[PDB]
């Protein structure tokens, strides 16, 4: 809210490569919380798995990302974000994703939010912690697709990053762990993927 | 070089999807053997229950 700055003063392409994927098969099957299944276990495993994925495609176009070609965290003009993590700053696209990338390690690290031993439970905000990761790890993906899409096409690893945003957007969708405000970013790329 | 992220995703697609598959086999297993020795209904549903339980370890051992 503060964070996250839409610009009403900005008046208002060729990511609609969509159809490039990998075999994503049964994908709205598969995020689904099995019968039995644990929803917070469910999305922690899929949170890391997500955040490891975001941080290996920021690792393939990171050097076209630099504080000349993106002095302020953005996903196009009309979205500028700012850091701060409550434990907000104006800063370039590489600081403000260094910034979130280590947060987010530090979460999952962190045995009391994210217990690697069987029988000791998550904590009771779990779901809320859950939500702020993902939240954040979804402006990786819509400050690449919006800035770096070029540098994306260029590495001809579009497929890849339309599979691994798709199977993170339709779980988001599943259990509702953003709010569609936020995925204003790329409100019509997700509706080219449903 | 983005030869990681593309290897990773081209195999990490066919994971999932094996993992989702070898869920329902397990669970399909023991509905199996549990119908074919006829247990009780109470019996099946507490052994469901530890299948469930199971599971639900087993991917928190992944992620660990
Ligand atoms: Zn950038």
């Amino acid at each position: 809210s503060k964070t996250f700055k839409p610009k009403k003063n900005i008046p208002e392409e060729l990511l609609k490569h969509a159809e490039a994927t990998l075999g994503s098969g049964n994908l709205r099957q598969a995020v689904m919380l099995p019968e039995g299944e644990d929803l917070n276990e469910w999305i922690a495993v899929n949170t890391v798995d997500f955040f490891n994925q975001i941080n290996m495609l920021y690792g393939t176009i990171t050097e076209f990302c630099t504080e000349a070609s993106c002095p302020v965290m953005s996903a196009g003009p009309r979205y500028e974000y700012h850091w701060a993590d409550g434990t907000p700053i104006k800063c370039s696209a590489p600081k403000y994703i260094d910034y979130l990338m280590t947060w987010v390690q530090d979460q999952l690290d962190d045995e009391t939010l994210f217990p690697s031993k069987i029988g000791v439970p998550f904590p009771k905000n779990f779901m809320s912690v859950a939500k702020t990761i993902l939240k954040r790890l979804f402006r990786v993906y819509a400050h690449i697709y919006h800035q770096h899409f070029d540098s994306v096409m260029q590495l001809q690893e579009e497929a890849h990053l339309n599979t691994s945003f798709k199977h993170f957007i339709f779980f988001v969708q599943e259990f509702n762990l953003i709010d569609r405000r936020e995925l204003a970013p790329l409100q019509e790329l997700i509706e080219k993927l449903g | 070089s983005p030869q990681a992220f593309k290897f990773f995703m081209e195999q990490h697609v066919e994971n999932v999807l094996k993992s989702h598959q070898q869920r329902l086999h397990r669970k399909k297993q023991l509905e199996n053997e549990m119908m074919r020795v006829g247990l009780s209904q109470d019996a099946q549903d507490q052994m469901r229950k530890m299948l469930c339980q199971k599971e639900s370890n087993y991917i928190r051992l992944k992620r660990a």
